[PDB]
């Protein structure tokens, strides 16, 4: 053979997959905003990008640790966030309610209950009468009532001066990762990619967390593309992402007033009640036009995987929890329960009624209740529909589904991976000592 | 341009090995979690600069040695393997051939240094 | 002595650089803290043991280079800068002066690297 | 075979020195224990190398010296110490002989570089 | 139900005891072995 010697090189151009801690990333710019007062160290607004020319790289996004890693921090953040501030165990008193029938709608008729109870101020067997109003869905009947958490589990009240508002968060690779994508339109989310470039830091991704419709986050490039892990399946959800939003408003149009009571040596309850005006349901609007060209869109799409020679339908979604078959957001600091089913109702503006709760067992565990305070006045928001979450059942039909928080995650996490920079290597050549 | 050569071959690649090699250094939960991820990054650094150490490369991108290729390493030539391949391309095509190298790399070096301290001895 | 040379001259100073170079290594809320102090001393030692390595210094308190004074970083004679200044009085003169010389002594050591290979593959 | 040769002499222990060198560097109240560890082994591995360097020893496993032994340390003949001691015994037996060393070697290097330096100005 | 070496060895502690904060306590009542109970009936 020929007189080859091994060389050795270091600071060779090579990785491998590997599973690392991210660090949390921002801009410069919020002060009680748990997403800032995260610090998160503001990104180097020139990104790298450093194509590489020749790379093509294999890419899973149903198998990547970045979603696991972001569900993680999210569920601590929000933790660490509830250990300050009041806790409402003296709340679990019996309850006497009367249904609030003094400026109503007929709609909202049997939404409000009025529920007076004693609770005190000092270890003086001196309780006071306070009252509250509650929405239905938080109080459960044992006249006489109950929280509906006071059976299982502990109730923690948000404190009022933290905001969870999303503000976008990029995932920055530790010393000797490197983070990769791909910046292929009609990208699978699977499979090999060409045109893959570095990432030092990832585009800022808001952590909006929602069940049925995906809000916010990004647009495909071209056309609503269709990803699944299984698409044959139907034990998987079809995360489906659009290339230009529906335009969603929602509202609260209720002008309310927050109580406080005291209930404790430095602690304080936040009670509402007291509406002002009229007090009316909670909805959102969905624009109609451009809901029906959306789905249009899919519907061709969704026939690209299943065969252009059939007929495909949207369904109501179906049975189960408020936390599976309503759309569910928080915009304003309230958590929404909307009716889809206006939505989901098709062969091939949407007012949708909404519910509003204030206990709230986050999805991540049982045990521990969060106790949101009302909000002084009205809320207003609007956001943008950038995609759905789809099950399937000749015809097909598809449900909105979803509810697991990584798939809200997920969807945006499908052009980036991963990996370990190992620069050590050899090779035969020329080089005698 | 730190995986800029990624995509260039062996032969062209070998120049921008300082970027590469340069760019390894760069009160809660998250306190612990950094410290071990800061932590790590140094005990990687150390185990590739103990190796080069090891072998007698200490303090070269680029170093020789005295240990002849093997053959069934791989049979590819020279200029094959220089300038129709890539480093992430070649070191798939020799994954399996790590410490058998390896061991051979620190064998030598022992024994040149016990010859030199011989000869310094005289 | 670990600052005795301050107030010294720079061809005076230089004579203790291993008085300096040497003392760089030395449950709840204090436990985590001084771990951070640990692992940041160790980080810049590396740092700065790493530049070296680069610049072809490494095992070096003093080092000789290839790349020539460029003037405008500097136009004192060499006997009023090792004379006349203290490091620190030099440090300050020449404080906007950094990576412009950097980046030339890295430039520098690889192409020294791959010449050195050239030859021994002869 | 990490201390397979403690068992052995001196002049025979010397040839497994790789293994013994290379072997150093293999969320609540335990977390922190386990960094501490970490941290530690880092620090102790760095403040001999650091030695190494000062002496003008780095990236050897054995190094010459310009310092004479100074008797006093030990009259023993060099092919006892060699022959008829482990490494064991024989640090025990210059147990008492450390800074009284080091200094020297430190002394050495120093005045080593300064000479080479005035060389290469000329 | 009991052998004569177990006559003095468990003690039936009937008490007071609430699921919520309504001044709503319940009847439990829990064996006990003799030597986790110590007298003030
Ligand atoms: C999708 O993105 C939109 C735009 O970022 C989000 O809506 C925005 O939510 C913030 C927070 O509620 C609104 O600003 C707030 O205004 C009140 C007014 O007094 C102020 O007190 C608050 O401190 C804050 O400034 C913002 O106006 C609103 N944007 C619009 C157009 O209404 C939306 O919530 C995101 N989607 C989801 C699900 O979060
Ligand atoms: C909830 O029930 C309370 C108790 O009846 C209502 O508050 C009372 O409103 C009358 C109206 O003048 C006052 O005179 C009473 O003093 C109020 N009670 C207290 C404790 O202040 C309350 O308005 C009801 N809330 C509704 C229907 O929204
Ligand atoms: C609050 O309103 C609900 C209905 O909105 C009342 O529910 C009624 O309860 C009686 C009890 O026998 C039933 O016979 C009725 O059919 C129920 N109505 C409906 C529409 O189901 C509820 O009783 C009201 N609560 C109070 C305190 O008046
Ligand atoms: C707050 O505490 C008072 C005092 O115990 C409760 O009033 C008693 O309710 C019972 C229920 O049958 C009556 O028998 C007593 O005569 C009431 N006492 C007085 C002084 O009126 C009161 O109901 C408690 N509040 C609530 C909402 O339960
Ligand atoms: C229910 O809402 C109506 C409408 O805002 C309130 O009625 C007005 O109350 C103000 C109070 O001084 C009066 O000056 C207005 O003339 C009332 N409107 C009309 C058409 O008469 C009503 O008071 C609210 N009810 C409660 C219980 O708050
Ligand atoms: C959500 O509310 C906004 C206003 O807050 C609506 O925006 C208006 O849309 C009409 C449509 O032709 C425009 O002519 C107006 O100029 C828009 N207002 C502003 C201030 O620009 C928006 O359409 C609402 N969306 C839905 C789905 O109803
Ligand atoms: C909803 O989608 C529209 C685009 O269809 C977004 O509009 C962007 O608004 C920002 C604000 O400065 C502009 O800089 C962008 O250029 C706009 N995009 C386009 C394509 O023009 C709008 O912000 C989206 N809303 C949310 C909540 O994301
Ligand atoms: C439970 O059994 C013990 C004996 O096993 C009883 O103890 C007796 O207490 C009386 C109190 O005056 C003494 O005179 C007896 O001599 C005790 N017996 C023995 C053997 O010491 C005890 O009283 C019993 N408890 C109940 C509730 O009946
Ligand atoms: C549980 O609470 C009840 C209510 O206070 C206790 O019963 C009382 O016991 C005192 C003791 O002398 C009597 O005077 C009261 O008349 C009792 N009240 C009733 C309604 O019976 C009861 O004993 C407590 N349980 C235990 C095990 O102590
Ligand atoms: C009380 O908690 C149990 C826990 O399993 C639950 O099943 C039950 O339905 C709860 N009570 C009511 C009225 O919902
Ligand atoms: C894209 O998804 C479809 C679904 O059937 C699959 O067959 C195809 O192989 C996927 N492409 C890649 C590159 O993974
Ligand atoms: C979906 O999963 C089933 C499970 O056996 C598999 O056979 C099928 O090929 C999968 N579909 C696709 C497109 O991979
Ligand atoms: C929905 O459209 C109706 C039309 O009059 C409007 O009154 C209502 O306020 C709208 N709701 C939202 C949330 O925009
Ligand atoms: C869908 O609409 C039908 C109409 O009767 C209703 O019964 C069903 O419960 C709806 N499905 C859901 C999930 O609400
Ligand atoms: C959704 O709207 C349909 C329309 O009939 C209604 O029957 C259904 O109960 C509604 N579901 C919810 C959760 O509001
Ligand atoms: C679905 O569309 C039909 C068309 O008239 C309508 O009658 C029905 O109520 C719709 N379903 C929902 C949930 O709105
Ligand atoms: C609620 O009513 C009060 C009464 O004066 C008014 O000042 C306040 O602006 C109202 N809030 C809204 C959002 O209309
Ligand atoms: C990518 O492959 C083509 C194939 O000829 C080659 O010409 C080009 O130079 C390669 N890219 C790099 C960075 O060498
Ligand atoms: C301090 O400055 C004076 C000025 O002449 C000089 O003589 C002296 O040696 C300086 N100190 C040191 C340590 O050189
Ligand atoms: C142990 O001591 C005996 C004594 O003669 C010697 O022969 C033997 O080689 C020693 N062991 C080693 C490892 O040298």
């Amino acid at each position: 053979a020929e007189n080859l010697w091994v060389t050795v090189y270091y600071g060779v151009p090579v990785w491998k997959d590997a599973e690392t801690t991210l660090f949390c990333a921002s801009d410069a710019k919020k002060k009680h905003n748990v997403w800032a007062t995260h610090c998160c160290v503001p990104t180097d607004p020139n990104p790298q990008e450093i194509h590489l020319e020749n790379v093509t790289e294999e890419f899973n996004m149903w198998k990547n640790n970045m979603v696991e890693q972001m569900h993680t921090d999210i569920i601590s953040l929000w933790d660490q966030s509830l250990k300050p501030c009041v806790k409402l165990t003296p709340l679990c008193v019996t309850l006497q309610c009367t249904n609030v029938t003094n400026n109503i709608t007929d709609d909202m008729r049997g939404e409000l209950k009025n529920c007076s109870f004693n609770m005190t101020t000092e270890l003086r067997d001196k309780k006071q009468k306070v009252y509250s109003l509650f929405y239905r869905l938080d109080v459960v009947q044992i006249k006489e009532y109950r929280l509906i958490n006071c059976n299982t589990s502990a109730i923690t009240q948000a404190c009022p001066k933290v905001s969870f508002e999303p503000i976008p968060i990029h995932y920055c690779a530790p010393a000797g990762f490197a983070i990769l994508k791909c910046k292929d339109k009609k990208f699978n989310g699977t499979g090999p990619c060409p045109s893959v470039s570095t990432v030092q830091c990832t585009h800022g991704i808001k952590p909006v967390v929602s069940t049925q419709l995906l809000l916010n986050g990004s647009l495909a490039e071209e056309e609503v593309m269709i990803r699944s892990e299984n698409i044959t399946n139907n034990a998987k959800n079809i995360l489906v992402q659009f290339n230009t939003p529906v335009q969603i408003n929602c509202t609260r149009p209720n002008n309310n007033t927050r109580k406080s009571i005291r209930i404790g040596p430095g602690q304080w309850f936040y009670a509402t009640g007291d509406i002002i005006g009229d007090i009316r349901q909670a909805h959102c609007n969905v624009s109609k036009a451009t809901w029906n060209e959306t789905l249009g869109k899919v519907v061709k799409q969704l026939r690209k995987h299943f065969g252009n020679n059939t007929i495909i339908r949207f369904a109501n979604s179906s049975g189960g929890d408020l936390e599976v078959t309503t759309h569910s957001f928080n915009c304003g600091g309230e958590f929404f329960y909307c009716n889809t089913s206006g939505l989901f109702n098709s062969t091939w503006s949407i007012t949708l009624p909404c519910r509003i709760k204030q206990i709230i067992n986050m999805w991540q565990r049982i045990g521990q209740a969060m106790y949101a305070p009302p909000i002084q006045g009205v809320i207003r928001c609007v956001s943008n529909i950038t995609g759905l979450i789809l099950t399937r059942d000749t015809t097909e039909t598809f449900r909105p589904g979803g509810g697991d928080m990584r798939d809200n995650w997920r969807s945006e996490l499908y052009k980036y991976k991963v990996v370990k920079i190992e620069p050590l290597g050899v090779a035969p050549t020329r080089c005698k000592r | 341009g730190f995986l800029g050569a990624a995509g260039s071959t062996m032969g062209a690649a070998s120049m921008t090995l300082t970027v590469q090699a340069r760019n390894l250094l760069s009160l809660t939960v998250w306190g612990i979690k950094q410290l071990q991820a800061r932590v790590l990054a140094v005990e990687r650094y150390l185990r590739d600069q103990q190796l080069l150490g090891i072998w007698g490369c200490s303090g070269k991108l680029i170093c020789c040695t005295n240990v002849p290729w093997n053959s069934s390493w791989s049979n590819r030539n020279l200029s094959e393997i220089w300038d129709n391949m890539t480093w992430l391309q070649w070191d798939k095509e020799i994954s399996n051939y790590t410490q058998i190298i390896y061991g051979l790399l620190e064998e030598s070096q022992n024994q040149q240094e016990k010859n030199e301290q011989d000869l310094l001895a005289l």
